[PDB]
């Protein structure tokens, strides 16, 4: 690289791109890497703290690599540190790593691993790609058939393209950075839609509004489409579940984030005596956290007693039988905010 | 239960810990004042009713640095003493809010082409319990504020 | 002529179409068709006589044909800028290698490139389009490279290119 | 555990112990004020955008010395009484921060060609517990500050 | 120059890039490629002339190439610290060798290293990262060594290293 | 960060520091006025439409130098008193912008064949705090401006 013999200064001339670092507490993605990748090994995650950290692992930035153009688009949008796990050993390493929240397919088939590791208990959310082909409003319900109906997944359709990238960029890798950029500036409870992409991105296929109405309904495919005043922007917040409970990705990612923070407060109660002075410390630790989250506007309620409730007790939640087994049962409820998705203007010709 | 790394991201920055660096030197200062941007406003108004307001000509930046008198050192005075007719050495001043025992900057202001006017001598006073302090005043241009 | 151009108009201005103040004139008068041969590949600038200007310099091209370093005002601007940045990084020598040094190294370069942009040396309508400076522990230098003693800065510039050909189209009907 | 010779090098100087010397005389003063450098600023600004700021014409130095009224002595008054039309004896004033029972100067200011204007008489006041004090005001040039 | 550096900025600051106040200039002008030879193994610091600075010192390296004692500000800091700790352990001489002496020896050193850390002499964001002092009957000295008359203290320091090389990367396109 | 030798090349020159030299003497003046070139314009215009504008006959140069009255010296008056019928000693006047304590000229104006008309006496005034000043007016030819 550079060899330094005299103290001096050095006025080397080279074109290397440098991206500014960001720290994200809530979004740590795991990029699925294909086999025939000679840089990372099987069965260990390589933590990449920054774009410079990634640019030391590989020698040159490669335009032809699907992994290279996906990682550069991730760090240009504001992503923090991420892990790089190969896709065949992917189901063994994600349970080892504690603080992993996102699971990102950078143009990879992770549909086998997402069914077996995305459970209601585990905190993994899994954003992956739409189909690379230009689809139709006509054969539209067959493209939604290819994806599973899990509530933990979101599909973003158009593979983005850039002037620096030779190949088209998978859209899930830019959305791991948009998730980290939204939650840092406005919070996890805010939806990641109508946010502009900071990198030099634009969609490969311009999407009509009538086509987006087909895909938004049943197994919803969010779409990245260009607006003349905003540039390119994300235009969906819906998961793959059509049920009214987990329809939107800000509600699903809020519940994933809250239960991870409650996991850390219940870590200190581990292996403490199972009696009442522990339970009133478990309840007080959760009640502080949900109150300060409600004060940030994360939970929807005018009255503080409407936003959440916590219930521990020997009469209430756990039996005398279950206490002797070693169990401790808490009930938490939350009231998330839903995003306004449609705005209907009525224009009247007479003013009255 | 706020973690100590959450306070580094969410909490406001206290003013009292700062580093001032005048040119190549860095010298400890008691207080820094002024150092603000300003703009004149241009207003056009015609007869049909529309009223145009515009940002106009920028204003000159005037900074006041305050410092106590130390027994061996007069290098605020030697800067203002070197003024021959219009020739003075202008140098860049950087203020920087830091942490305790500053190895890490939190905010940074940068001043360009600052030169001294009006060095103020201490007010000697037989019935006062104070330190001899001096204010130097700087005229400059282009205050910019840098994150970290 | 290089010293006379840079004093009157700047290093970023090309040294061509400047008259020679001494009693000079070329030994060989040069046709325009001959200058078209030599200007292309490994470019030979030429000093030729004009009846209204006298003798004058008529080239700004280097010996490199690549589009990056084609002209001598762009190559001499980058030579001059990096020499002035050399002097501002002279005070940072043998200072402690931490963050309060790096934000003084960046501030010293950012003052210099701004006042150069204000003179018209760098081409950009917006000030953030003409240059960028990047220092950092996440950005440019590793924790490994900091312990070795290195400090890495990235500077970019946008020079102005000179207009070399002017094409007149004369139309016989006025409309 | 700061040593007593470290405080002589590192610590700031308190204002209240000072020696004022008016010409050949040295006289004890209660307070000294003013005594600061100042410069007008010249600003050129042309149409292409560059803005020149320069130090300009220096300002006249105006000093105010304050002193109590002692029963035998009026030699602040006899200096200002000797003004005939434009002829007054100008003399040099030196202020000097000292230690306790001053045998050693720490800082020194020097004023050149000071002459008196505006001697202020005490305000006689039947319901006041104060000493009769007088301010004399001096116009001069060239305040310089000397180390030790 | 060693006395002038340590008075104006401290012993922890390297004595390099300081101009010589007397009417001095080097007998032999030294190329940068020659200084790269001598700086590596048994390092010879060099005094060379800069057109903006005049003559100046341009090295801080000792004759040891090991990474512990490579620089003269780190070696002269440790020489200065242990001389000041020598004076604080002078009062503990010929005092009774028990625990109330050892907690006065530790308190006298801990005051000195804290006020040195507050001056920026020792490198550490946290005060507990810059230094540590350890005295004790279980920790440092045996019951056998106490009866011999010995008193053993362990002191560690974390000095600041000077930035010696600065690498500029100049990019032709601004982005 | 402008260097002090850059200000000597790039910055405009302040007016207040100047040297006036009348013949072999050099005498300190308070202000100099006038001293400008001018030309009449000749305009031809004929019937087909073309309009010729030309520089024409030059105008006479009139300079006004202002100076305070000093107690021993009247050598502005002795110059204007020596006018017998049309015979006066004409002498060259040079104005020169200098630095502080002028050992170096920055600009120079030269006036040829200047002779005095209209020496103006001070206006004696019992309720004024001013110095006795005098204006002398000079008629001359050929103002030229010299670099350095």
């Amino acid at each position: 690289t550079t060899v330094t013999s005299y103290p001096g200064v050095y006025i080397e001339e080279l074109n290397s791109l440098a991206l500014s670092v960001s720290n994200s507490a809530t979004a740590v993605p795991v990029f699925a890497v294909d086999e025939q990748n000679q840089y990372i090994s099987e069965d260990n995650a390589i933590r990449i703290n920054s774009w410079m950290d990634y640019l030391n692992l590989i020698g040159n930035f490669n335009n032809e690599d699907k992994l290279d153009v996906s990682v550069r688009a991730y760090f240009a949008n504001g992503g923090g540190y991420c892990y790089l796990v190969k896709t065949t050993s992917l189901e063994k390493i994600i349970p080892t790593l504690d603080d992993v929240t996102l699971l990102v397919a950078a143009g990879e088939d992770i549909k086998t691993t997402v069914d077996v590791l995305c459970q209601p208990g585990k905190g993994l959310f899994a954003v992956f790609d739409g189909p690379e082909t230009e689809l139709t409003i006509n054969g539209a319900e067959e493209a939604k058939q290819a994806y599973t109906a899990t509530p933990f997944a979101a599909v973003y359709y158009p593979w983005l393209k850039a002037d620096w990238a030779n190949i088209d960029i998978p859209p899930s890798a830019v959305m791991a950075g948009v998730y980290a950029s939204v939650d840092l500036s406005r919070g996890v409870w805010k939806a990641p839609a109508n946010v502009a992409l900071k990198g030099g991105l634009e969609p490969k296929f311009l999407v009509t509004d009538e086509l987006q109405g087909e895909y938004n309904t049943g197994r919803a495919i969010n779409m990245i489409r260009n607006f003349s005043n905003t540039g390119t922007t994300v235009w969906g917040a819906r998961t793959l579940e059509d049920k009214d409970n987990w329809r939107y990705v800000p509600v699903r990612r809020l519940f994933n984030s809250v239960e991870r923070d409650i996991k850390r407060a219940m870590s200190f109660a581990m292996f403490e005596p199972n009696n009442q002075p522990t339970w009133e410390r478990v309840r007080a630790a959760i009640s502080n956290y949900l109150y300060s989250l409600w004060q940030q506007g994360g939970l929807a309620g005018s009255k503080e007693e409407d936003a959440y409730f916590v219930q521990i007790g020997k009469g209430i939640t756990m039996t005398q039988e279950q206490i002797d087994a070693g169990q401790m049962i808490v009930k938490v409820g939350l009231a998330a905010v839903r995003p306004a998705e449609f705005i209907i203007l009525q224009f009247t010709q007479d003013v009255e | 239960s706020t973690s100590t790394s959450q306070i580094a991201v969410e909490y406001p920055i206290p003013v009292y810990r700062f580093i001032v660096s005048v040119g190549d030197e860095k010298i400890p200062f008691n207080s820094v004042s002024g150092l603000d941007i300003s703009y004149d406003t241009i207003e056009y108004r015609d007869g049909v009713g529309n009223w145009f307001k515009m940002p106009g000509q920028s204003q000159s930046t005037n900074i006041t640095l305050r410092k106590g008198v130390f027994p061996g050192k007069t290098e605020l005075f030697d800067w203002i003493n070197s003024i021959q007719l219009n020739q003075v050495e202008k140098k860049d001043i950087t203020i920087s809010l830091t942490n305790d025992a500053g190895t890490e900057l939190l905010m940074t202001w940068n001043v360009s082409n600052a030169f001294p006017t009006s060095l103020t001598s201490p007010s000697f006073d037989a019935t006062s319990n104070d330190i001899a302090v001096q204010e130097i005043t700087l005229m400059a241009d282009r205050v910019i504020m840098q994150a970290v």
